[PDB]
């Protein structure tokens, strides 16, 4: 029968590893680098677009940075199509929580549930896992500003600064060097861009090959604002830090 | 509207002695003011020295007896031809009757 | 070789190897004999034990008051198939107030075994059965094989070294067929038939298993001291 | 790969035969049936000295009149015991009586072959089911993952089974007392066990008509071990 | 390669090797034939007497569908029975809805589509039988032969099994020598002869002859078995022709 | 190489099972042809009855799908009949649901979509057939639409299918180059059938008797097949010219 | 539904998928459980290749199943969340029907049963997780410590360890733990747990987690400085 | 019986590649060239009508398809896969949007729904990916004119102009030179015809070329009058004659 | 079941619930506690159909306790009330709805404010300074309209509550066997033993 053609996506290797999870991570390692940096007064999300063409419409485009609700955003590394399936699920889960409790969802709860979905694809169903790693940037009134990452295994962890996708080894070393705990948002913006500028496989880092976003309390009095940067705004912040 | 029950009349009577027991019943079967049969038995030998009668609505009575006789048969198959004791038969019949708690067998049963 | 992974695959010569491997399980099973006259039908079964401390595996199963079988091969598969026969015999009684014909009993078993040989996932039954019975057309004996093939016979035998008993019955055909109105003599012929399949071992009191059905005889099984008469 | 319910060329189910190899790796379990009762005994086999041996539950009650000992992948036995307990209690509810030991064993053995492509594989555990009923008296059954069960006067299963079974062949007779059977299980267990037999790494139990199924205390077994050693030295 | 390991897989030729392998199981089986006549059809089959212990006349292989259709087959006998069981369900639902008994061409397609359905998936095995069948309906007599692939045609005469080529040759002579037509009673006698002639390809074990027929005049349009005097008369005719 | 057993992509972006289903099309060794008249659509096919024991009336690869739609198949008869039964059911259901007769091109699309599913879904094999649908559509007029195992379909001015399809195709191409029009400029369907047979004779290079051919004709409000005598009458007309 | 029998027997009588799940446990960070006279202590390793972590929000290694029972583990982190959730649900379900919190044995038996079910269910792989379950039964002062594993077997332990280099720390505990006299106080039990982890860990900084469970739902996690004091004390006594 | 293929037929290889997606992209590469160009006041999409036979009527086979009154689609790769995607894309525009909001979806969201369908064929049980790349041109009130590409993976990208299929590498280079942000619709049609002539080999006329635009509203193509807010479809398929007129002044 | 009251004061929420359980012409019990602690700073009182009341209360209790364990965090009174409302809103369109009315009294530790929510069996939620279910409200609402002040202490709230119970004992037809009173504040939940 059909047994002949089954790849057996949810099995262990002799060494105790999940083949498909490991290979999905190998896929993600070729995706455009995404960096998250958490400051005391906000969070930065920076991501490098995958080898841009000059005729690509840059202003009305969304590849890396997605909004889950007013308080939580994600940076994507891997298959965009796979990520959008998970994003719409996460968007729904956040609204279910709000409908139930009349409170915005805590960041970790949203992360855990999205990670539990990924876990399911590695243990049952016989389907391939999602070839996606997320950086979650968000705020709630319990823990304040939070950075998380999840990967195809369904395992998630919290971070002060983190990178996913390509050149994470090099990127993480640079972040580990220059990061400190009393850091401000504007400093974190500069660190994020400087790190990408050194780890990039491109010749020079330009505005058209970047997506950028911040989550500050820079609105008026005790409230959070999400700023998905426009092309011209990325151009200005790139000049202001002295990269171009 | 359709009424699924009926009354077939008749009456039954069980008495126990020291080393014996009797189960008697009249042989008349009726509907309303008409006689259907002057000789229609409703006291049956079910095997294992158990006699049974289910008097009231004859359709339900026959169905129950038929199910119990079948229960005795499968008791032999599943438990190495063991004799079904009268107390065990009684309990088995309870489950037959209570299984239709919300659409009852309209009968008064005696074994 | 490459065509024996499952029952859904034909070989290049048109063979079903999983069915043939199921057939092989019967040959490994202990010997059992079936034979009939015009008035009675008899099953004789050599029971097998694990060791001297163990009991002897029961080979004969009752299906109704007028029908039953003996088994050879996987015993749990015989339990499934005998249970199905009990239900079919019982359905015929409750619905039609009719004792199930031994021929229809065979037809139903054939069709049940067949479905397992044409579908993916399932497997063939790993047991052979000898069904005896007395119905409206007299005494009957059937031979069931898990390929689906059912065959009505005067006498037969299945299991290990069954060829010895089968040859004897082929010679004795004219004699035992006319043992009418005599149960003990028909059994004697069956006990002598199964004895042709014995090697080193002989028929003892807790080893032999006999069953009989007939005109004025319900299907009844004899074990233990009840078969001491026929040794 | 290949189907789960596949026959070998010799006419055996591959998975059933492979599960039998798993049972051979399991710890030893011995059962002996007498006219005064049925005795069940097991090797506990703690993997480490830090493991609290009293938590090793390889002898188990099914009903007051039916006990059970196991050997092999003992985790697989939990659902089998659960089914047995439910079958026993359910039969008492339906028929106001104790269930026959044979009928209980048959119910457990019906689960055995309910695997394929139902559960994904056969059970990797063999059971010794001991009990008493009014009809056939004291009985001992060996329930395998093939769906087959044999009644035994005495039986050993597990790693030291073939050696213990040969010993049970010589020692068993139809006039054994309960006390004699208790010592005989201890004697044979001590012979096939790797580590030295004591009250902490071996467990005894029995089923009698009068008192039902009882697992013996470590204090009670210790005295039977001491009684056994003295009797062997006495000749 | 490996194209023959799974059912419903096209080989590079455009062939389904699993179906062709089922045909080998049909070729291995006993001989069975069908003869179309003036106002009906006749079916006959070879039953190998494996042993003296087989009860004569009591292992019937020809099967009736509804009351007007006869079915016979060569190959895996259980597979044939499964197909007839389906045929009976198909015929019953046709009569239930449309009142009239199922026409033979209509019935032929019901089996055809069902057999063809068992070549569409790897989860099922093809049928290991070629089935010769037919009967009498409102439009007259019809004879059909259905193969493991689901392929079927109408026939003047049909044959399958181990002695098919011998039977086909003998059938072709009847078609040539009787252009105006063959009668029902004649077709029974010829059927007996052709089975006896086709038995030369399976002559180790001796055999038992079994014949059935549907005819508008002789059987009143219903399927009946040939028994007693008419059977023995057909056997004697066949015995005289071999010598 | 399990990518050649089921309908999944090979490294070079191909579906081998689909390609092998195309080769099954020619297994019968029959050639079909379809042309359009002014008022009609004619389809013709070779009829080969090798076995003498066969009932030749039951040997057919042309099907009456609906009253208006006809279908000829190139491929094995089991798959042909499978497709025919499904098309008949689809045509009937369409009429019931939407209140008008299913058009030839719409049925062709529907059967093509079904064929497409078999090329994408693994458990279902492609049917080894090419389906040529013909009618006189009430909106589009004379219509020829053809379906294959890939799920491809298109309308045709005329078409041919079979082993010697290319020879027939070019024969028809050269005629429409000459005539300068999209159809057979002819009043009666009888002469359109004569054209079809004549050009098949020229392309294949074989002569035909009455029993060597099979003819289907679509007119306004009915599709029908010709008997042996209807074809014989048609063959006589060609011979006497 | 996906039906495939992934966990199956091999010719030698082994279920390789269950055995390969044990290898995933062997890869996981070390976890240790030691029970004293009036307490149980759960110690856990945290690998130090991860700097720039946020320890406030990062999932803790020891999880509360109820107010009186805790669960630690070794193996796949994602798998452990599924077992913990199921256990937490069953804990509340038990309180609802029996009107009494779960015993530690009962909770263990449930978790172990879930693990076993995944070794003979179609379409699923076994949990790549072993657990240490510790706590105190309701209205009971006797310490309880149980272990589970992918196969589904469970058992009680005076002291036990699981995960990577667990055979080294088990060796340590086998000679240092006296059955006749377990750690009499909380300090003695924590020290023995920290000592056992110091055989394997690397540094005693932010690599060791300690959780102390006492009777009547008295559970507390130790901070860095509190743990560091035990590390400082042990090293000074070692230099002798 | 029954679909026993409940497992994924697309899986990750050791190198991290998804084989069936890569192979689907290879099938797209073999396919005939199609392109799209965005202007200031419109969008053009175009492709070659590769005729299977000269007896075949290429008018009956439509490579450029209307999805909504303001959205159109063209492809490169496997035609049957495209046809079913158009059927599903049309239906999903109604079921998941128009039947809820009483208006047609904006281009980006309809593209998102098509992308979802194509992603599911990459992960669901017993199916292969779609062997096509789509170019979807459209207009909506709040986003204006837009052009999207959709690949077999389910990934989609917005373009100022692009090409897919056989000669896409050369065609994209040609478009980079000619494209500016001040292009009028007629200028974009002119460039589309120039770009497409490079990839086409045989005949180059209105009968072998299929071209449609997303431009101004067409009240004449609406089919009714009386509702002022309803001004007609922005999608228009250029006729065979209309193409030939622009080929003279080429 | 019958009488459940609630009063939110400056620094606490006070719930009073009748002790009588009546069936037919018999008072089966006179010491029944018609409340469940959902979390350390959230208390729910309930009244309605026999069986449904306790079954619903304990079901909600289990879910909140599950949440507390999972997140190691106490849900706000507003969050618990919204959860409860949604459950009742589902219930009302079920095959057999929960015929249970509830009051949820809680102290929000983040806001340092007491909160009282009144929810009926339809899923009709309102935040109130004082609340009641059943026929009680027909007396207590007007009484509290007069005597209630927003800046009252817990002791003043208890005297205000005594005034309600006295009025109900005077004018209600049924003997409800007094009330159990419970206070919810910053320090958690405690029971007044002498009322
Ligand atoms: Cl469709
Ligand atoms: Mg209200």
């Amino acid at each position: 029968g059909s047994r002949r053609y089954d790849s057996r996506t949810t099995i262990f290797s002799p060494e105790g590893r999940l083949y498909q999870v490991e290979y999905a991570l190998e896929s993600i390692s070729h995706a455009g680098t995404a960096i998250g940096i958490m400051a005391s007064d906000g969070i930065v999300l920076a991501a490098e677009r995958k080898v841009t063409s000059t005729l690509l419409e840059q202003d009305t485009s969304t590849e890396k940075l997605y909004k889950l609700n007013d308080k939580i955003a994600v940076a994507v590394a891997g298959l965009t199509a796979d990520a959008e399936i998970l994003i719409n699920t996460a968007r729904i889960h956040a609204q279910n929580y709000l409908k139930t409790y009349n409170e915005d969802i805590p960041v970790e709860i949203l992360v855990r549930r999205l990670s539990d979905i990924k876990q399911g694809y590695t243990q049952h169903g016989g389907l391939r896992p999602f070839g996606v790693s997320f950086i979650y940037a968000g705020y709630d009134d319990r823990y304040g500003y939070q950075l998380y990452t999840s990967n195809p295994s369904g395992n998630y962890t919290g971070w002060k600064a983190i990178s996913v996708g390509a050149n994470t080894s090099a990127a993480q070393t640079l972040l580990q060097m220059d990061y400190k705990d009393d850091m401000k948002v504007d400093d974190a913006i500069e660190l994020a861009l400087k790190t990408l500028s050194k780890t990039t496989d491109s010749s020079a880092l330009t505005y058209d090959r970047l997506e950028f976003a911040t989550i500050r309390k820079g609105a008026n009095d005790g409230e959070v604002y999400q700023k998905i940067f426009k092309p011209q705004e990325i151009k200005d912040i790139l000049v202001k830090t002295g990269i171009t | 509207q359709f009424n699924p029950y009926g009354d077939n009349g008749g009456t039954i009577l069980g008495i126990a002695g020291e080393d014996f027991a009797v189960l008697a019943g009249d042989t008349r079967n009726i509907t309303d003011y008409s006689i259907n049969s002057r000789y229609e038995p409703k006291v049956f030998d079910c095997g294992d020295n158990i006699v049974m009668s289910a008097n009231g609505f004859a359709a339900d009575g026959d169905a129950l007896v038929k199910r119990f006789k079948n229960s005795v048969k499968w008791y032999h198959f599943d438990h190495n031809d063991k004799k079904l004791s009268i107390n065990s038969a009684a309990r088995n019949i309870q489950h037959l009757l209570y299984g239709k708690r919300f659409f009852p067998y309209y009968v008064h049963t005696i074994i | 070789n490459n065509y024996d992974g499952d029952t859904v695959t034909f070989s290049p010569t048109g063979r079903l190897f999983q069915v043939e491997y199921a057939l092989e399980a019967i040959k490994q099973g202990s010997v059992t004999v079936g034979l009939r006259s015009n008035t009675h039908a008899v099953l004789v079964a050599l029971k097998r034990n694990a060791d001297e401390l163990s009991s002897y595996q029961k080979k004969i199963i009752k299906c109704d008051e007028h029908m039953g079988l003996s088994l050879a091969g996987l015993a749990p598969d015989a339990r499934v198939l005998s249970n199905y026969l009990r239900q079919q015999c019982n359905y015929s009684s409750l619905v039609f107030n009719r004792k199930l014909a031994v021929e229809r009993a065979g037809h139903l078993l054939c069709d049940k075994a067949q479905k397992n040989t044409q579908s993916y996932g399932g497997r063939p039954y790993g047991v052979g059965l000898l069904i005896i019975g007395y119905d409206k057309s007299g005494a009957h004996l059937l031979e069931f094989q898990p390929s689906g093939n059912v065959t009505e016979l005067y006498g037969t035998a299945i299991g290990a070294r069954s060829q010895g008993a089968k040859t004897y019955l082929e010679r004795t055909l004219d004699t035992f067929i006319k043992i009418d109105g005599n149960p003990d003599e028909l059994i004697k012929a069956g006990v002598e038939a199964i004895s042709q399949s014995l090697r080193d071992e002989s028929l003892t009191v807790d080893n032999l298993s006999i069953a009989i059905v007939g005109k004025d005889t319900p299907f009844t099984i004899y074990d233990g001291e009840a078969v001491a008469k026929y040794i | 790969d290949r189907g789960v319910s596949t026959f070998s060329p010799e006419g055996r189910l591959f998975q059933v035969e492979y599960s039998l190899e798993a049972i051979k790796l399991g710890s030893t379990a011995i059962g002996i049936a007498t006219k005064e009762g049925v005795v069940l005994g097991v090797e506990k086999r703690a993997t480490s000295p830090l493991l609290e041996s009293d938590s090793i539950e390889k002898i188990v009650e099914i009903d007051r009149h039916i006990g059970c000992a196991m050997s092999g992948l003992t985790a697989d036995a939990r659902s089998m015991i659960e089914h047995a307990r439910t079958a026993a209690v359910t039969h008492n509810l339906y028929y106001d009586e104790d269930i026959n030991v044979e009928s209980l064993t048959q119910s457990v053995c019906d689960l055995a072959l309910r695997f394929g492509e139902l559960m994904s594989r056969p059970f990797g555990v063999a059971l010794l089911i001991a009990g008493h009923d009014a009809d056939d008296g004291y009985q001992l059954f060996h329930a395998e993952p093939s769906g087959t069960f044999y009644r035994y006067n005495a039986k050993a299963i597990g790693s030291g089974s073939e050696g213990a079974q040969a010993e049970l062949l010589n020692e068993w007779h139809s006039s054994l007392t309960l006390k004699e059977a208790e010592l005989l299980v201890l004697k044979i267990l001590k012979q096939v066990m790797e580590e030295k037999l004591d009250e902490n790494n071996a467990q005894l139990s029995c089923i009698t008509k009068q008192d039902g199924f009882k697992i013996y205390d470590n204090e009670k077994t210790a005295e039977l071990i001491k009684e056994l050693k003295e009797k062997e030295a006495a000749e | 390669t490996g194209y023959d390991l799974s059912n419903s897989v096209f080989s590079p030729d455009g062939r389904n090797f699993q179906v062709e392998y089922a045909v080998k199981a049909v070729e291995n089986g006993t001989t069975s034939i069908g003869i179309k006549c003036n106002d009906g059809v006749v079916f006959a089959v070879e039953k190998l007497i494996t042993s003296k212990l087989l009860v004569p006349q009591k292992n019937v292989k020809i099967q009736v569908v509804d009351r007007h259709i006869g079915c016979v087959y060569s190959g895996l006998i259980p597979d044939g029975r499964h197909l007839v069981n389906r045929g009976r369900e198909e015929a019953a639902s046709f009569k239930k809805l449309y009142k009239t008994p199922i026409p033979i061409p209509a019935f032929a397609d019901r089996l055809g589509q069902y057999v063809q359905a068992h070549t569409l998936y790897n989860s099922v095995r093809p049928f290991g039988v070629s089935t010769i069948f037919g009967g009498v309906d409102k439009n007259g007599a019809h004879l059909y032969m259905l193969e493991p692939s689901g392929s079927y045609w109408g026939y003047k005469g049909a044959a399958t099994g181990k002695g098919r080529q011998s039977a086909k040759a003998e059938l072709e002579k009847l078609v040539d020598h009787h252009p105006e037509g063959l009668s029902a009673r004649e077709a029974v006698k010829q059927a007996a002869k052709i089975i006896y002639l086709a038995h030369e390809d399976n002559k180790e074990k001796d055999f038992e002859l079994e014949i059935s027929w549907c005819s508008l005049s002789e059987t009143n349009g219903l399927h009946k078995f040939v028994k007693g005097d008419l059977l023995q008369e057909a056997i004697d005719f066949a015995q005289k022709e071999i010598n | 190489g399990y990518d050649r057993h089921i309908t999944i992509f090979s490294p070079e972006g191909r579906l081998y099972q689909v390609e092998y289903a195309f080769k099954a099309t020619n297994q019968t060794n029959i050639n079909s042809l379809a042309v359009r008249g002014k008022d009609c659509t004619v389809v013709i096919s070779q009829k080969k009855v090798p076995d003498k024991l066969l009932d030749p009336t039951t040997v057919s690869y042309i099907f009456c799908i609906s009253r208006t739609i006809g279908m000829v198949v190139n491929g094995p008869i089991p798959d042909a009949r499978n497709a025919a039964l499904r098309a008949k059911a689809e045509a009937a259901e369409f009429r019931y649901k939407y209140g008008y007769d299913m058009p030839c091109d719409v049925l062709a699309k529907r059967m093509a979509n079904l064929s497409q599913i078999y090329t994408q879904r693994a458990y279902m094999r492609p049917l080894g057939v090419i389906l040529t649908f013909v009618s006189v559509d009430e909106e589009l007029g004379p219509s020829i639409y053809k379906t294959d195992p890939a799920g491809y379909y298109v309308g045709y001015k005329a078409t041919a299918t079979g082993p010697k399809q290319q020879e027939i195709t070019t024969n028809l191409e050269n005629h429409f180059k000459k005539s300068k029009i999209d159809h057979i400029n002819e009043e009666s369907w009888e002469k359109v059938v004569e054209f079809a047979i004549t050009h098949m004779i020229d392309a294949l290079g074989t002569e035909f008797s009455k029993n060597d051919l099979e003819v289907g004709v679509a007119t306004k409000d009915k599709f029908f097949t010709l008997s042996a005598e209807n074809i014989e009458e048609r063959l006589v007309a060609i011979a006497e010219q | 539904g996906y039906d495939r029998a992934l966990s199956i027997f091999s010719p030698d009588g082994h279920i390789f998928q269950v055995e390969y799940a044990l290898e995933a446990v062997k890869r996981g960070t070390c976890a240790v459980g030691v029970k004293g006279k009036n307490c149980v202590v759960l110690g856990c390793e945290r690998r130090s290749t991860l700097k720039l972590q946020d320890t406030r929000i990062t999932p803790s290694k020891v999880s509360k199943i109820d107010s009186h029972v805790v669960l630690s583990f070794s193996g796949l982190n994602a798998d452990s969340r599924i077992l913990i959730e199921k256990a937490r649900v069953e804990a509340q379900s038990h309180r609802l029907t029996l009107e009494d919190p779960v015993t530690v044995e009962y909770l263990t038996r449930y978790v172990a049963g879930v693990q076993q079910r995944y070794t003979q269910s179609g379409g699923v792989r076994p949990f790549g997780v072993s657990t240490l379950i510790a706590g105190f039964d309701p209205r009971d002062d006797e310490p309880k410590l149980y272990q589970t594993e992918p196969s589904g077997i469970y058992s009680s332990w005076s002291a036990q360890t699981i995960g990577r280099n667990s055979k080294t720390v088990r060796e340590f505990l086998e000679k240092n733990y006296d059955r006749k006299e377990p750690p009499a106080t909380v300090e003695e039990c924590v020290k023995l747990t920290v000592r056992s982890l110091l055989e394997v860990v690397q540094t005693g900084a932010k690599n060791i987690e300690i959780t102390v469970v006492k009777p009547d739902s008295d559970i507390v996690a130790l901070s860095s400085e509190e743990i560091n004091q035990y590390v400082t004390q042990i090293e000074q006594e070692k230099q002798e | 019986m029954t679909d026993r293929y409940s497992f994924s037929l697309t899986t990750f290889s050791p190198s991290g590649k998804l084989g069936q997606i890569d192979y689907a992209l290879t099938a797209v590469k073999q396919g005939v060239t199609s392109l799209g160009i965005k202007a200031t006041n419109g969008v053009v999409i175009a492709t070659e009508k590769k005729s299977s036979s000269p007896l075949a009527m290429s008018e009956t086979l439509s490579k450029v398809s209307l999805l909504t009154p303001d959205i159109g689609a063209v492809y490169s790769g496997m035609g049957p896969d495209y046809r079913v995607l158009v059927d599903k894309s049309r239906k999903v525009a109604h079921t998941s949007y128009k039947r809820i909001y009483g208006e047609y979806p904006p281009t980006k969201l309809l593209v998102s729904e098509v992308a979802k369908i194509m992603q599911e064929a990459t992960q669901s049980g017993g199916v292969r990916p779609f062997g096509v790349s789509l170019l979807i041109a459209g207009h909506d009130e709040f986003n204006g004119f837009s052009l999207y590409q959709v690949d077999p993976s389910g990934s989609y990208f917005p373009w100022k102009a692009t090409a897919i299929g056989k000669g896409s590498v050369a065609a994209k280079t040609f478009l980079e030179k000619r494209w500016n942000d001040e292009l009028e619709l007629e200028d974009a049609i002119h460039i589309a015809l120039l770009t497409l002539k490079e990839s086409v080999e045989g005949e180059f006329n209105g009968d072998t070329i299929e071209l449609a635009i997303i431009g101004d509203e067409n009240p004449d193509l609406l089919g009714y009058t009386g509702i002022p807010t309803d001004k007609g479809p922005r999608f228009r398929k250029l006729t065979s004659q209309e193409i030939n007129d622009r080929l003279e002044a080429l | 079941m019958d009488i459940i009251l609630g009063i939110r004061v400056q620094d606490s929420v006070i719930l009073a619930s009748s002790k009588a359980v009546t069936r037919g012409i018999s008072v089966l019990k006179d010491s029944d506690d018609k409340t469940r602690q959902l979390s350390p700073h959230t208390l729910m009182s309930f009244a309605g159909e026999a069986g449904d009341t306790v079954q619903f209360a304990e079901y909600i209790q289990a879910n909140i306790q599950l949440y507390s364990i999972r997140e190691d965090y106490e849900l706000s009174p507003q969050a618990v009330s919204s959860f409860v409302r949604q459950e009742l809103a589902k219930s009302i369109r079920s095959r057999r709805p929960y015929q249970v009315n509830v009051l949820i009294g809680g102290y929000d530790k983040k806001k340092n404010k007491p909160e009282l929510y009144q929810i009926d069996y339809l899923g009709t939620k309102v935040e109130l300074p004082y609340g009641a279910h059943g026929y009680s409200g027909f007396y207590t609402f007007s009484l509290l309209d007069h005597h209630y002040r927003p800046d009252m202490t817990t002791e003043e709230g208890l005297d205000l509550l005594k005034l309600c119970v006295q009025e109900l004992e005077k004018r209600m037809p049924m003997d409800f066997k007094g009330v159990i009173v419970k206070i919810v504040d910053k320090d958690g939940i405690r029971q007044v033993d002498d009322f």
